[PDB]
């Protein structure tokens, strides 16, 4: 049977939302033994949906300058996070990864309409796939700020940040971040 | 309340730089409810939302 | 059953006929109402019947063939039927300045503009339409729009000149956050 | 049942009433009409296509061109008249229909020819338009092969030459009454109600005269005796010098005299649809118009438009700052 | 409270609406108009003077005096529309149509609509000048 990393089960993992169903590509055809696959999901627009949740959290923590080549590097990262994440829950990590990102992805943003100089943001909703995007994002990037300068390893603080965001308590940066954006949002209307 | 939504057609791109998306909405409630809605990001019809006030209704006329 | 009448004159008739399948298939189909053309007393009369879907549909198909009377497009109208934030506001030329004669013409003639251009131009700004009867001018669209609308047509004939009347028009519908 | 393109314009889904359903391939073919030709390919294919025997076709010929319809009717239209003859020989015995129709009779009554009488909208003194009558609201409407004829000029032949004739209700038609033009110059008829220019002489002097046709066979024709029908009050009036070029609008004399092209934009003759189901999220509640293009500049107008300036006659005052293009 | 009258026929009132170029008047009264049951200006519900004139605030005073009218039992209306007349304009605005079609809306029964605007005979001065006026 197909395992994540050879021991990770992917049939027990449930997706709460209808709304991001079809874009957290995990469950069960587009479940894989490593995420490092290196197949084209930007050839074509909405390809990346079918990518693996997995892959697309180690594509976006190798985003910044540095680590800007290193895939191999990210993805021990993320063999060694979902090891603390297993370890400290005792869930299969993967569903944690997916409750971490249906919790922390905003649900409506501000955008400027009319032109250049009318600063009145009108709040409007997001898609599904710009959510799945935004909470992918803000969650590598949290991970990233919360181990700049620590003894607080990369993948350690990343675990960290994955069980704030699946738990939904308000010490991840990524749900600070979609609580105020969504505020903005609801101040604005 | 939440009231969650489905994508029954794509109308344009609208806003100040085409970042925004007029879209009509469908109604997972058995109601054949459909109304206008602007959205941020990249959609198509068959998308399903997630809509937080159905009391709001978009830029008509 | 309550019914309303609206009355046609001579130079609205064969508007009225051409156009009648057009002014009675909405008014039947989506209102559901009776109606007919009392020739001897020449009014167009909308009744109501058991068919009707809902109050306030009546006066709809009323505003449709008052907005059709006075010169509108039938299209025009069937946004009347529609819609709900639509109205008409009237006024004679004369309710502005005090114009007689070929003076009163030239009034008309600078509401217009050559081939009608003044005319479409506005309705372009402010997303109405104008009707020019002989001396009487009708508005069709939003409130705000038609108090554009009047704003506009009554600098024009109080005097200015249209490329102002345009400028003046374009900035207003700027400032108004359209 | 013989089905006109008429029919099928209609859509008038009446398969399953008869069973000889027969048609031309050529009155199916012509139809340009998006939503019927969809319809066709979803349709239960029962029909056949044929294509008459000649002979027929010349001896329906040789008898419109008795009766008064031959410049009325089309090729086509000879074709299904032929089909459903030939139909009616092959199933039912010739001995029936006749030839040499009968001569027409003539009573004139005082009513204008524009008194708008059998107009379902309108009431001389009830008449209402219910939503119980728009289904019924066809034509006048009153055993194994029929036709599905529509244009009047096909009831007309059909009916004098003693075929009986139905609608797209079921039952079959006994009276037909409509409308006609004659010229008052050559005395010809024509039952294309569009045509303005006699067929014979050119001139434009053709006239609306009723007829009505039974199941008998007899044709009565009824004129209007009132003197403003035929008066010549505007038709002498002097005429500019003949102009050529891109521009030029010569005052449109004979039927077949060329234009030079002047049409609108497509912007302009854009009407708006309130019906459509993306409007309320258009910006304006009525089209933008065309204020840019040349043809706007031209004062370029649609044909229709204008109609009742044309009926005032030239030689006539006008308001001393209006201007007639 | 109201007349007793069986539930078949109506008891009529007049409904005169005035539309002024500045607010529009809801006043329903008696078949005689001498005595009223009902007045609600657009000024009552708004609280701007820019939209004083406004067909919304026409709209709530219509329903206001709908509301007053089912507590005394009035069901159905005549309705004489005005604008203000005289040397003035003649045509009603937009706020006595609005009043119109959302009181019908608001389950009045209507009778018959009049135009009763003082057109005059022949007239005195206009407000403005020769100069003009509107802007
Ligand atoms: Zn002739």
């Amino acid at each position: 049977d197909i395992k994540l990393f050879g021991k990770w089960s992917t049939d027990d993992v449930q997706i709460n939302d209808i709304s991001l169903q079809d874009y957290i590509a995990v469950k069960e055809k587009y479940a894989k033994y490593l995420p490092h696959s290196a197949g084209r999901y930007a050839a074509k627009r909405f390809r990346k949906a079918q990518c693996p949740i997995v892959e697309r959290l180690t594509n976006s923590m190798m985003m910044h300058g540095r680590n800007n080549g290193k895939k191999l590097m990210t993805v021990r990262i993320v063999k060694h996070a979902f090891e603390i994440i297993h370890l400290l829950t005792g869930e299969n990590p993967l569903q944690v990864l997916v409750n971490a990102i249906i919790n922390s992805g905003p649900r409506e943003d501000s955008t400027r309409i009319g032109r250049a100089g009318t600063v009145r943001r009108q709040a409007v909703d997001v898609s599904p796939l710009r959510r799945v995007n935004q909470a992918i994002w803000l969650l590598c990037t949290g991970a990233r700020e919360a181990a700049f300068r620590n003894i607080k390893t990369i993948a350690e603080c990343l675990a960290d940040e994955l069980i704030n965001a699946a738990k939904g308590s308000s010490n991840s940066y990524a749900i600070k971040k979609k609580d105020e954006l969504e505020r903005v949002a609801k101040s604005n209307r | 309340p939440i009231k969650l939504a489905r994508v029954t057609k794509v109308l344009g791109r609208t806003g100040s730089q085409g970042q925004c998306t007029q879209v009509r909405v469908e109604f997972m409630d058995d109601t054949s409810r459909s109304i206008i809605r602007n959205v941020k990001g990249p959609v198509r019809e068959g998308d399903v939302l997630t809509l937080l006030e159905s009391e709001r209704e978009a830029r008509r006329l | 059953e309550e019914t309303r009448k609206i009355p046609v004159p001579a130079n609205r008739y064969t508007p009225l006929k051409e156009n009648w399948m057009k002014i009675f298939t909405p008014i039947v189909e989506h209102l559901g109402l009776q109606i007919r053309f009392n020739l001897k007393s020449r009014n167009v009369e909308i009744r109501t019947c058991k068919e009707t879907k809902d109050v306030s549909a009546l006066t709809k198909a009323a505003d449709f063939v008052k907005a059709f009377i006075l010169g509108f497009q039938v299209e025009d109208a069937l946004a009347l039927i529609r819609l709900d934030d639509l109205f008409l506001e009237s006024f004679e030329i004369t309710d502005v300045k005090p114009l007689k004669g070929d003076h009163l013409s030239r009034a008309i003639g600078r509401i217009a503009g050559k081939g009608g251009k003044t005319k479409f131009t506005i309705e372009n700004v402010t997303r109405t339409r104008i009707v020019l009867a002989d001396v009487k001018v009708h508005i069709l669209g939003s409130f705000q729009n038609i108090k554009m609308a009047r704003t506009a047509i009554c600098n024009l004939i109080l005097g200015n000149p249209p490329s102002k009347v345009y400028g003046n028009i374009r900035a207003v519908a700027s400032r108004s956050a359209d | 049942v013989v089905a006109d393109a008429g029919a099928f314009l209609r859509h008038a889904a009446l398969q399953d009433i008869g069973k000889n359903i027969y048609t031309i391939r050529e009155v199916v073919t012509e139809i340009r009409d998006k939503a019927t030709r969809r319809r066709l390919a979803v349709l239960p294919y029962e029909l056949r296509f044929k294509e008459p025997l000649p002979e027929y076709v010349r001896l329906v010929t040789e008898f419109s061109k008795k009766t008064g319809d031959y410049p009325s009717l089309s090729a086509t239209d000879i074709q299904v008249l032929a089909l459903t003859y030939q139909l009616e020989a092959e199933f039912v015995g010739v001995s029936h229909l006749k030839q040499e129709p009968q001569k027409v009779k003539v009573s004139s009554s005082i009513q204008h020819p524009e008194t708008p009488l059998h107009i379902s909208g309108f009431h001389l003194p009830g008449g209402w338009i219910t939503p119980s009558n728009i289904k019924q609201i066809q034509q006048e409407l009153e055993v194994r092969v029929g036709c599905l004829t529509t244009d009047f000029a096909m009831q007309n032949v059909l009916l004098q030459m003693g075929l009986h004739v139905l609608a797209v209700n079921g039952m079959l038609i006994r009276e037909a009454r409509s409308y006609i033009l004659r010229c008052h110059g050559c005395f010809k008829t024509t039952s294309d109600m569009s045509r303005v220019f006699c067929s014979h002489c050119g001139n434009k002097t053709l006239k609306k005269v009723s007829v009505t046709v039974s199941d008998d066979g007899t044709l009565h024709m009824h004129f209007s005796r009132n003197p403003k029908v035929l008066n010549p009050r505007g038709l002498r009036y002097s005429l500019p010098t003949p102009k050529g070029g891109k521009y030029a609008i010569n005052p449109h004399l004979t039927e077949d005299q060329r234009f030079p092209q002047l049409r609108l934009s497509q912007k302009a003759r854009q009407k708006t649809n309130v019906f459509a189901p993306d409007y309320i999220a258009g910006v304006s509640p009525f089209v933008e118009n065309d204020i840019s293009s040349r043809s706007a500049t031209l004062q370029v107008r649609d044909s229709t438009l204008g109609a009742g300036r044309r009926r005032l006659n030239p030689n006539a005052s006008r308001k001393k700052f209006v201007k007639k293009r | 409270l109201g007349p007793q009258v069986a539930e078949g026929e109506n008891v009529f009132g007049v409904c005169h609406i005035f539309a002024s170029f500045n607010d529009t008047f809801v006043h329903v009264t008696d078949l005689s108009g001498k005595e009223t049951i009902c007045r609600v200006t657009g000024g009552m519900k708004v609280k701007a003077d820019r939209d004083e004139s406004s067909p919304y605030a026409a709209m709530l005073a219509a329903q206001d005096v709908a509301q007053r009218c089912k507590e005394l039992g009035i069901t159905a209306l005549h309705i004489k529309l005005r604008a203000t007349g005289g040397n003035r304009t003649k045509t009603p605005g937009p706020g006595a149509q609005s009043a119109l079609r959302a009181l019908a809306r608001s389950g009045m029964k209507i009778g018959r609509i009049e135009d009763v605007t003082p057109i005059p005979s022949d007239s005195t001065r206009r407000k403005g000048g020769r100069r003009g006026r509107r802007l």
